């Protein structure tokens, strides 16, 4: 996944940093898992299930 | 494209236009006590004003008119625009390679409205000019409020004004590096090579 | 005669009152960023007081006195392939001592690098500054490794 | 100059003398350069009519 | 504070500009100058009225 | 007669002298987003002559 502006195509690696938590979803928003998140976002690092894990 | 900026301003003695400098024909004019008031009013007071909010618009930055220069763009060949050096010295600036075209292709149409020479009027030797016969009425044509120095200060300046970009010690940045901080206004830039430019 | 004076006068008393209008909107009630209709400089807030036959307006602009020099660099270049820009363009980041601050083009407006501050691209520019992974806390006090 | 038009004006002795543009120093586009800047550090409030 | 200190100081001199004190002197700001343009359009509109 | 033509010229030319400087303003010294008011398109920089 890259992001772009609308104006110029100016791709750019998506990072957390880019998105905005709202309360709700959409049948048209991208349907994924947190684990997977980080294939959308290659810096993304789930720190709460991968300590659970770690614990062990 | 263009836009006017000034228009050449004429003034009337209202005496002699009317009067021809005749004494008898004077004391006649003044029992029409607002008729000349009127017109000498509207024609001063309007060139006044012209030329007051004229001279208000035309700044001057040294420091920007020093890089208005075609070292300072480039493959970016601003050359037909910059100001011309001073072939005869005594002044800092002249036209550039497009004003004289655009001041000397078109029709030279000095048909009266030429801020002529007033000093030969009176004790030329030569029967009087066609400008000095409308001296004579007392139309008198005032120079032109857009001087070509001021003109030309003006303008190199903001034609250097776009190789600033704040560095320290005023050091001039390369032109493609004006170019890009002004795509970067448009959206974020992410290319590293910059092979657009 | 009187009749050509006063259509004369009213076509330009009509301009001039369309454009102090347009100045009552956007210098009088709001803050405007057109570079010179509010006045040159940086605009604030402005006041509007009555005259004869109508308006006289008082902009209240900024005008810098002092400049500070600060050491910039271009953005981030980390492990040699990960390369990372300023997430607005009128920001700056500079270094100060051995820390790095980021502030505004417009005013000194000092500023702690967040890691939200960056925006993360596809390569590396050769002017940007060379860090790894382990040095990047040197510049952003906030990151922390979890791979690592 | 007490009094201008086009490009001379006069004192208040009378003098002629030719009017200089008004000096002022024009702004810039800060550039995304690895170089020295200078940013406005501080400020001052003016009022114009 | 310096900011209000500023204004403070630029809003009196505007008034003393007005009440034209010290007519011969205000141009020695281009801040002030803008005083003495608002003051001749002034007096040009009042004048050509009749 | 010739008044009223001058004093026209002058109205004429008062406005478009106002539209150049906000063009020079907007368009020369700074960076223009308003469509169609430096050109179509995207605004990069103008230059006056
Ligand atoms: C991401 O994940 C979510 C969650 O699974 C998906 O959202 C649901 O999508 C399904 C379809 O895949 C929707 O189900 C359909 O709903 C209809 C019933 O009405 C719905 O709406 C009312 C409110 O208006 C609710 O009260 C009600 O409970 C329902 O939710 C039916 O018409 C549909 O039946 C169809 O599918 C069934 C199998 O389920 C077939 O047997 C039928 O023949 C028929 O084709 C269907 O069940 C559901 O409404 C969505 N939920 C929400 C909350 O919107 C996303 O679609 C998914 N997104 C992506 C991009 O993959
Ligand atoms: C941030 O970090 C990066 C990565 O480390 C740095 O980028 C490299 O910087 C080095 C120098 O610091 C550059 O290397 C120089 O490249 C020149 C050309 O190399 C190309 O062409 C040759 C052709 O033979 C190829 O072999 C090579 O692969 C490249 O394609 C050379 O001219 C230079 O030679 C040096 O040695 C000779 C002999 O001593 C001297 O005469 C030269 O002057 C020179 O010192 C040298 O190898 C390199 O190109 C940069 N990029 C890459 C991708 O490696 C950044 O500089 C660094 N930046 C900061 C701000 O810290
Ligand atoms: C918006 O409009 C504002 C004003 O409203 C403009 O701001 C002025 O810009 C000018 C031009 O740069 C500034 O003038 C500079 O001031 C410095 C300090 O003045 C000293 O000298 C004067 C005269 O001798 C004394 O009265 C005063 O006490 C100081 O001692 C000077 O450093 C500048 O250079 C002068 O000196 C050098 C050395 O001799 C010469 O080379 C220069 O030619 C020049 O003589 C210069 O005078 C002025 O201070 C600014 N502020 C104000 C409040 O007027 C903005 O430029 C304008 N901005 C935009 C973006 O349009
Ligand atoms: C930026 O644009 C400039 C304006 O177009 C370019 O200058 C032009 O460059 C060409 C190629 O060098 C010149 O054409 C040659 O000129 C000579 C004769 O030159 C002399 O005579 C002409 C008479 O027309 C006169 O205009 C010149 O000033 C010289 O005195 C001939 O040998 C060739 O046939 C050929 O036509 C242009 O004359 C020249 N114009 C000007 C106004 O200088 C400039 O090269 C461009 N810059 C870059 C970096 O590319
Ligand atoms: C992205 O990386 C680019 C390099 O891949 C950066 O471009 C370099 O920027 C520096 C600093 O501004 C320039 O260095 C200056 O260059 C001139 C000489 O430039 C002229 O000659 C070189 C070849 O010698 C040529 O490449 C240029 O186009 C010019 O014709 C000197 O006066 C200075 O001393 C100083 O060294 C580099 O020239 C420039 N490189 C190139 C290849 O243009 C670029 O700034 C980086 N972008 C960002 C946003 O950081
Ligand atoms: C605006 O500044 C420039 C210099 O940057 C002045 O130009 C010359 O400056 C020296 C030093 O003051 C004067 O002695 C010269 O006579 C000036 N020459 C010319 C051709 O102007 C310029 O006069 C300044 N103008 C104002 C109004 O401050
Ligand atoms: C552009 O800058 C160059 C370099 O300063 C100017 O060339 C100099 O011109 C002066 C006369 O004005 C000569 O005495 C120098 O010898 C020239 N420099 C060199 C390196 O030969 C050039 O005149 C500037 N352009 C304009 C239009 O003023
Ligand atoms: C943390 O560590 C590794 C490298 O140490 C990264 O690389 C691999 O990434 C894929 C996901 O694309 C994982 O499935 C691999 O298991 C990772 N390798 C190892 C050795 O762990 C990885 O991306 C980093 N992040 C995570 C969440 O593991
Ligand atoms: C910003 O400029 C103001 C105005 O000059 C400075 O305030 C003056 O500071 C000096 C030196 O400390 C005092 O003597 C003056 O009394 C202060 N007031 C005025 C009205 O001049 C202020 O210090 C400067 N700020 C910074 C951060 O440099």
């Amino acid at each position: 996944y890259r992001i772009t502006s609308r104006i110029m195509f100016e791709p750019r690696i998506p990072t957390i940093a880019d998105f905005v938590q709202i309360e709700n979803c959409n049948v048209t928003f991208v349907n994924i898992s947190r684990s997977e998140l980080q294939t959308i976002v290659p810096e993304y690092i789930d720190v709460n299930k991968t300590l659970q894990e770690l614990s062990y | 494209e263009y836009l006017q900026i000034t228009s050449t301003p004429i003034v009337v003695d209202c005496s002699t236009y009317v009067c021809n400098g005749n004494v008898r024909c004077v004391e006649l004019l003044k029992q029409y006590t607002s008729a000349c008031k009127t017109i000498e009013d509207a024609l001063r007071n309007s060139a006044m004003l012209e030329s007051a909010d004229v001279s208000e618009m035309l700044t001057f930055d040294k420091k920007a008119f020093t890089l208005a220069n075609v070292s300072s763009f480039g493959d970016y060949n601003l050359s037909s625009v910059i100001p011309s050096l001073p072939r005869s010295g005594s002044r800092v600036a002249g036209r550039s390679a497009i004003e004289d075209i655009l001041f000397s292709k078109l029709v030279t149409s000095g048909l009266g409205t030429v801020d002529a020479d007033y000093k030969k009027c009176t004790k030329g030797l030569s029967i009087a000019d066609l400008a000095c016969a409308q001296y004579y009425n007392g139309i008198m044509v005032l120079p032109g409020v857009a001087d070509a120095e001021r003109m030309a200060m003006y303008t190199g300046s903001l034609i250097g004004g776009i190789a600033l970009g704040g560095l320290t010690s005023a050091a001039s940045i390369p032109f493609s590096l004006a170019i890009q901080s002004r795509l970067n206004y448009v959206a974020l830039q992410t290319d590293v090579l910059q092979e657009n430019q | 005669v009187f009749v050509s004076h006063t259509l004369t006068k009213y076509t330009e008393v009509r301009a001039s009152r369309q454009l102090a209008q347009q100045k009552v909107n956007e210098c009088v009630k709001s803050q405007s960023k057109r570079y010179g209709f509010c006045g040159n400089g940086t605009h604030i807030f402005s006041l509007v007081n009555a005259a004869p036959e109508g308006l006289v307006f008082l902009h209240t602009v900024l005008l810098p006195t002092q400049y500070k020099d600060v050491e910039a660099w271009s953005g981030l270049c980390v492990d040699g392939i990960n390369g990372y820009v300023l997430r607005q363009p009128n920001l700056a980041l500079y270094k100060e001592g051995n820390y790095y601050r980021i502030t505004s083009r417009i005013m000194f407006e000092p500023r702690i690098p967040t890691i939200a501050d960056f925006v993360q691209i596809e390569n590396c520019n050769v002017t940007f500054v060379n860090i790894s992974r382990s040095e990047l806390q040197t510049i952003v006090p906030e990151y922390i490794d979890v791979n690592k | 100059a007490v009094l201008t038009y086009s490009s001379f004006g006069v004192c208040a002795d009378g003098s002629i003398i030719a009017v200089q543009p008004r000096n002022v120093s024009y702004d810039s586009v800060s550039a995304i350069v690895t170089a020295n800047l200078s940013i406005p550090f501080n400020w001052t409030t003016s009022v114009q009519v | 504070r310096i900011l209000a200190a500023s204004f403070n100081k630029a809003m009196t001199n505007i008034v003393d500009a007005f009440t034209g004190v010290n007519d011969a002197i205000t141009q020695t700001s281009q801040a002030l100058q803008t005083v003495a343009t608002a003051l001749n359009k002034i007096q040009d509109v009042v004048n050509q009225q009749g």
